Order: structure tokens, then sequence, then C-alpha cells
């Protein structure tokens, strides 16, 4: 019920800092981080024996309401 | 398939004389109706198995017609050979 004891992360109590100060009056921020992971398959076997990663798909989004100034 | 296989290689590895006395292969198109008498061709039975569906086998075969399986062979034709071709 609390901040000081509640379980879970809301929007109400997180901050969005960017070159050290706070983002003011954002809607959402969402991440998405994809590491391209893929089975190796093999002759004789229908099913892949290890996964393995390709690229660090890393990305962020930010959406915000348009501040008078800055 | 293996038994394919060998029955090619034994085919195939017989015939160090120049060419078998016996038969070519003789080949049934029991889809559209029409049969060939054939040898294999210089591709040959090329065997492949890729990671694309694993657990089945493929196979690629190549050959060239000699006749058509309705005629018998030329040389073997009997001639008329009427009167005596070996006299005494």
């Amino acid at each position: 019920a609390s901040e000081a004891k509640q379980t879970v992360h809301t929007g109400n109590t997180v901050l969005l800092m960017i070159k050290g100060k706070p983002v003011g009056r954002a809607q959402s921020a969402s991440g998405q981080r994809e590491y391209g992971t893929t089975g190796v398959y093999e002759i004789g076997s229908i099913m892949p024996q290890e996964h393995v990663y390709l690229r660090y798909e890393g990305t962020i989004t930010v959406e915000r309401l348009r501040m008078k100034k800055e | 398939m293996e038994e394919l296989q060998s029955r090619v290689s034994e085919y195939a590895m017989q015939g160090g004389s120049g060419n078998v006395s016996g038969s070519y292969l003789q080949f049934f198109n029991f889809t559209d109706d029409s049969y060939y008498k054939v040898h294999l061709a210089p591709q040959g039975l090329k065997i492949t198995r890729s990671k694309d569906e694993p657990l089945l086998f493929r196979y690629e075969i190549t050959l060239v017609v000699i006749g058509s399986l309705t005629e018998a062979d030329r040389s073997a034709v009997t001639t008329e050979e009427f009167g005596n071709v070996k006299p005494n």
C-alpha cells in the first residue's frame, strides 16, 4: 500500500534521468533488447542441440508531452 | 535409399569391360504410359541431405535413353536367312 513497503514498481515511484536531469511529463518509456537467439540444428536429428546469440538488438522508446519550451 | 545406392554401385562397378553384355536398365513409367531402356548418365546418383528436412533423404538421378522397351536388341534380330548362309 505505502511507498515504504510496496513490493512492485509503478509509474509514480520511478524517475527517468537523461544527462543528469529528470525528464518532465513523459507518458511511457519501453525498451526491447533481443539477442537474436537461434538454435543450431543438425542432419539426422530434428531438434536443435544448443542456442547461440547473434546481434545485441537493443532499443528504448520515449513518449512525452511537449513541454512549452526545453 | 541404401538399397538403391547399392544396386546402382553394383551396376556401375561391374561395367568395367566396356559395356555389360546383358541388360541395360529397364524403366517403367507407371505414371504416364511410356517405357524406355536406359543407362546411367555421367551425372550419376547424387545423394544429399541438408539442414532443412533433417530426416528426409533426397536423390537426383539422370539417365540417357537407348531405345524403346518395345523393340528388341538391334544385333539380336533374327534375319531371314533363307537358303543357306553356311555353304558346304
